[PDB]
């Protein structure tokens, strides 16, 4: 049934986490 | 005249009779069908001899 095809979920997870090694662009010389 | 005529509150109702509902949840599926063709030859002439 299309509800079974739901796959596990779990609300303790967030899917809005940004980036926590963000990459660092050298100035221009 | 300087007076205060009005006012709106901001107060709400306490849902424990659960009289409202909000937006409602159920599951949707979407099916896509995508039938694959052959496509017309290369060949290679060569004698039978």
């Amino acid at each position: 049934t299309a509800d079974e095809m739901i796959t596990k979920v779990s609300d303790t997870k967030d899917l809005n986490v940004s980036t926590k090694k963000p990459h660092q662009i050298a100035d221009v010389p | 005249d300087l007076a205060v005529i009005g006012f709106e509150l901001d107060t709400r109702f306490t849902n424990t009779n659960r009289r409202q509902r909000g937006h409602l949840l159920q599951t949707r599926a979407l099916q896509f069908r995508h039938p694959i063709p052959m496509h017309a030859p290369v060949t290679l002439p060569m004698d039978t001899m």
